[PDB]
């Protein structure tokens, strides 16, 4: 709700068909991830631990690449969207 | 072989273009202008007859000079050749003037390739989203308007007649069109493709035949502001809706089921619903 | 049929494009291949851009980007303010020789990268956008021949292939180069607002006039006292506010990036400034900032490929030299290409010069200077946690004038100091900090 | 306040560096700082000592800090 406000005002083209963050295996998150730094690492509040698993609203990833890195278990399969797809910075 | 001409219009980005309430206008600076997504529908449909009959698919734009990239991102699909209606004799034009520098711009096309076979509009553009450009073109050629396409069905090549599906408000119809033709697809008729590279790189280093108004031979002053008749004498943004009311809560179980037709009939639209007449009428 | 070229430039942003500005002016048939729509399209920089890096690659650069929109904004003053409670210490430093011969402009890297990419197209470059390289289709010799991509016939050839694709080396660790990921302490969290403020309040709060630049760097315990320096930069008609902390901080804090962008906007001075010019964000951004430089870059070259930018992680952030380390590694890396085209040899023999280059240079010499500089931060957490807002109340109490006779001004400064820190961690702290900076 | 600053205007007077080379030292000292221009960031931080030791010696940077040190009390 807070930040999808300024989610908004960036520009995308979402390739809502290809989801280009996938997580590898869902019971590291569940019980292997005490803190979950993903979730209160994540600049545009893409990954949401609710209790059926982990929302992943790839739609507003900025492509920073934070969840891949603070993610201690590597279980982020994290990739760039394709060409021509994902944050279109104007005035970036 | 067919002879294709996709008329295309650059349009900003209007999933981008957003309403600032505070400055009350649209915030559109910034925003890149791409290809109208109705016609890169029909950009992958010519594309797809490109490929299967090998007809030769123009693209033509009657636009600002920015709009030459618009031109070449239809090279990326796989066509032939690009036009550009290139002239401040055309700007501020309306859809009359829009589709008489299209006739004479298709018709200077025509003298290079030969008759048109089909010319394949969009059903919208977003910027001012009039849609009359590809039922005015159908006029101008005398060709025959099929608009609102969904499906293509037999594309017959050797009769130059096809069977498209149009979209009406009582329910589709298949309709024997006869080429020449002049479409108008919707966003349902297909999903454009991811370009190869090919045709991605030969669409970089193209550059889009510029037309003026010289070129052409039309009239100097019925294409841009003379030309056309209506004129927009202000833009002005919406309101803010209009604020509601909690007419239920989280006690009522159902008790707020009667309550939303309670305050359903105090409001003028459920006239329009054509299935909630035997609750208003009675 | 075989898409042939010289070069291939993974990435559109400074390091692609210097790379490419240099070898397509010296004749070369060189491809860039950037993922976004426009080059500019996934780039993230503040803004502020050194126009000397430039005037290597083109010696006319401040006359062909003077009738555009790539620069914005020429910085002539650079500030750094110590964020307190309710105070701010401003020490700036405006020259006006920075007004006829500039040292920096403050850019918007989508303006900027795609006029710097219509320089290098007209260079005689193939830019090609809305590409993103996915893998490098190899010879069977085993070594980097070329790039494939995400597009369906998208396979294209070269005999040098440089992987100036920036942080995130997703592309760098498929060449056999960076022999794992980033950890959480290489790089930093960075998030950017482009905020309209309309082209006279930036004059007025930074007190600047026509085309002039200023530029604050933001410490204090915004950043919930994690080192974090913030930004505040004049651009034309905007101000790009951001915030820049490392992610072993932001990990163990757990604290939402964008929520010390919202402590740097509702500070007591960021909104004195800016009014209610704060909440027309026209673009909301986030990055990361290579941090570990010189103990955590890859090899940077390899068999017919070469590394630059943020991909070699060639940053010196506490500068904020980023693009002056992005656009000089294009320069070194596409000279290393020349070389090894007349040669002909294109293995680890010739383009070894251009770590021998990068070397020889101001890149790496920053990073062996910086290099345990985060690590002195990170066991210290001090720097921005109380002193900022200690020498706020120092200098406001040296300010304020209540009839105190100016020994009981000099001795309540001196028990502010040592109150919040012993004089044993005082003057420990100047020299600990010393063997950071060398 | 009187008694504090008893002797600071002699000690302003005995020195004529404060306002003399102090600020245009600093001023170029900070603007190579700042300047970007090739420069690896050891040969600025030593072209700042050769700009700080070339006005004035180190023996007279050391004591004119402290002989101020009198001045303020
Ligand atoms: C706020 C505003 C309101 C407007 N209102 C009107 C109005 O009420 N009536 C009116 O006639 N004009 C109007 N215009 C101008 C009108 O858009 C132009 O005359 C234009 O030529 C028609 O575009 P359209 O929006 O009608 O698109 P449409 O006609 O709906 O577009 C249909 C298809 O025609 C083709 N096409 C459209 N424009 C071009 C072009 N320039 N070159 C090539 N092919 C093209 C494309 O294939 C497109 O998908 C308005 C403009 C603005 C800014
Ligand atoms: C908030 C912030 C502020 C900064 N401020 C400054 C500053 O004031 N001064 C300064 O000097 N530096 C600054 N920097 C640093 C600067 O942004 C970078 O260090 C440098 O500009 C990166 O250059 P690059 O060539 O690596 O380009 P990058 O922008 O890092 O990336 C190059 C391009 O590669 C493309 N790419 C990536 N992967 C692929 C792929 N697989 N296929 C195809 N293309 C790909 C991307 O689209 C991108 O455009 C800042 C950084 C941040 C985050
Ligand atoms: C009479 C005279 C002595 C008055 C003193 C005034 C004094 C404050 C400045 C001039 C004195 C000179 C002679 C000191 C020599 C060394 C200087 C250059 C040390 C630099 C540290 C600070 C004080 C710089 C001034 C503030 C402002 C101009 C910074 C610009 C913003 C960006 C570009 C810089 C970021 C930056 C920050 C924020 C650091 O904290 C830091 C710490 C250690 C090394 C480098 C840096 C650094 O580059
Ligand atoms: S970090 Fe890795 S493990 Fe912890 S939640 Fe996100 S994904 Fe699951
Ligand atoms: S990339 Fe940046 S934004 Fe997209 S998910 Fe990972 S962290 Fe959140």
């Amino acid at each position: 709700m807070r930040i999808e406000d300024k989610l908004y005002l960036n520009r995308y083209r979402t390739d809502e068909e290809n989801p280009h963050l996938k997580i590898k295996d869902e019971s590291i998150c569940a019980e292997k991830c005490s803190d979950r730094p993903c979730v209160s690492c994540c600049p545009a509040d893409v990954y949401e631990w609710t209790e059926s698993g982990m929302e992943v609203k790839f739609e507003g990833c900025l492509e920073c690449g934070t969840c891949r890195i603070v993610c201690p278990f590597g279980n982020i399969e994290w990739n760039y969207p394709r060409g021509n797809y994902g944050v279109l910075y104007k005035f970036g | 072989h067919a002879n294709v001409v996709v008329c295309i219009k650059q349009v900003p980005d209007t999933t981008n273009v957003r309403i600032d309430r505070k400055t009350n206008n649209l915030v559109r600076e910034g925003v890149p202008s791409i290809i109208n997504p109705d016609d890169e529908r029909a950009l992958e449909l010519a594309s797809q007859l490109k490929e299967k009959f090998g007809a030769t698919v123009y693209v033509i734009t009657m636009g600002p000079p920015q709009a030459k990239e618009a031109l070449k991102d239809a090279i990326a699909f796989g066509l032939d050749e690009a036009v550009h209606l290139s002239d401040r004799t055309f700007a501020g034009a309306d859809t009359l003037a829009t589709t008489y520098t299209l006739y004479w711009g298709i018709k200077k096309i025509e003298e290079r390739i030969g008759k048109i076979d089909l010319i394949l509009t969009g059903k919208q553009a977003v910027d001012g989203d009039t849609g009359q450009v590809g039922p005015g073109l159908a006029t101008r050629f005398g060709y025959a308007l099929g608009a609102y396409v969904v499906r293509i069905e037999e594309i017959d090549p050797e009769k130059k007649e096809m069977v498209i599906v149009r979209r009406l408000d009582q329910g589709f119809e298949k309709i024997r069109l006869k080429l020449p033709a002049v479409l108008t697809i919707t966003d349902e008729l297909n999903k454009p493709r991811y370009a190869d590279l090919p045709n991605l790189i030969r669409a970089i280093r193209y550059e889009p035949i510029v037309w003026t108004h010289k070129d052409l031979g039309l009239d100097p002053k019925k294409c841009g502001f003379f030309g056309s008749p209506t004129r927009v004498v202000s833009t002005n943004i919406p309101p803010a809706r209009k604020g509601g009311d909690i007419i239920s809560k989280n006690e009522d179980p159902e008790v707020a089921a009667e309550k939303l037709i309670e305050a359903l009939k105090k409001f003028e639209a459920v006239r329009l619903v054509e299935a909630l007449k035997p609750v208003l009428e009675g | 049929m075989k898409i042939e070229f010289d070069v291939v430039v993974v990435g559109a942003g400074p390091s692609g494009l210097s790379c490419a500005y240099v070898l397509a002016k010296n004749g070369l048939k060189v491809a860039v291949v950037e993922k976004g729509e426009y080059p500019g399209s996934k780039n993230v920089m503040g803004g502020v851009l050194y126009v000397h890096p430039l005037k290597e690659i083109m010696p006319d650069f401040l006359e062909k980007a003077a009738n555009s929109k790539a620069l914005e904004r020429n910085v002539i003053e650079q500030n750094l303010w110590l964020l307190g409670n309710e105070g701010v210490i401003k020490i700036g430093h405006r020259n006006v020789e920075w007004k006829e011969n500039p040292n920096a402009f403050t850019v918007l890297r989508a303006n900027f990268d795609r006029w710097f990419a219509q320089e290098v197209e007209k260079a005689g470059a193939l830019i090609i956008p809305k590409t993103k390289v996915e893998d490098f289709l190899r010879n069977e010799k085993g070594e980097i021949a070329g790039v494939v991509t995400s597009r369906p016939k998208g396979e294209i050839h070269s005999k040098a292939v440089v992987i100036a694709e920036g942080v995130n080396p997703i592309l760098t660790m498929k060449a056999g180069l960076r022999k794992e990921d980033l950890k959480p302490h290489m790089v930093a969290v960075a998030v950017k607002e482009v905020i309209s403020v309309p082209e006279d309040v930036v004059n007025r709060v930074f007190g600047v006039e026509g085309n002039d630049g200023a530029t604050i760097e933001l410490l204090g315990s915004w950043s919930e006292g994690m080192f974090g320096m913030g930004f505040l930069y004049a651009n034309r008609s905007s101000v790009s506010l951001g915030c820049g902390v490392l992610l072993e901080d932001l990990r163990k804090k757990k604290i939402k990036p964008y929520q010390l962008l919202e402590n740097l906007k509702n500070h007591p001075v960021i909104s004195d400034m800016l009014g209610e010019y704060r909440n027309n964000t026209m673009e909301y951004l986030a990055h990361l900032i290579p941090e570990g430089g010189y103990y955590a870059m890859p090899k940077v070259y390899g068999d017919r490929v070469l590394v630059c930018g943020d991909a070699a992680m060639l940053v010196n952030s506490i500068h904020r030299e980023g693009s002056n380390h992005a656009i000089t590694s294009g320069r070194l890396a596409a000279e290393t290409l020349l070389e090894a085209f007349e040669k002909g040899d294109f293995s680890e023999k010739i383009l070894k010069n251009y770590y021998l280059r990068l070397k020889e240079s101001f890149i790496l010499k920053d990073l062996e200077k910086y290099k345990d500089l985060m690590p002195t931060m990170e066991k210290n957490h001090q720097f921005v946690e109380i002193y900022p807002d200690l020498a706020n109340d120092a200098l406001k109490r040296f300010l304020q004038v209540d009839g105190t006779p100016k020994w009981d001004v000099q001795k309540q400064i001196a028990d502010m100091v040592l109150s919040r820190r012993s004089l044993i961690g005082i003057s420990l702290d100047l020299l600990r900090f010393w063997r950071a900076v060398r």
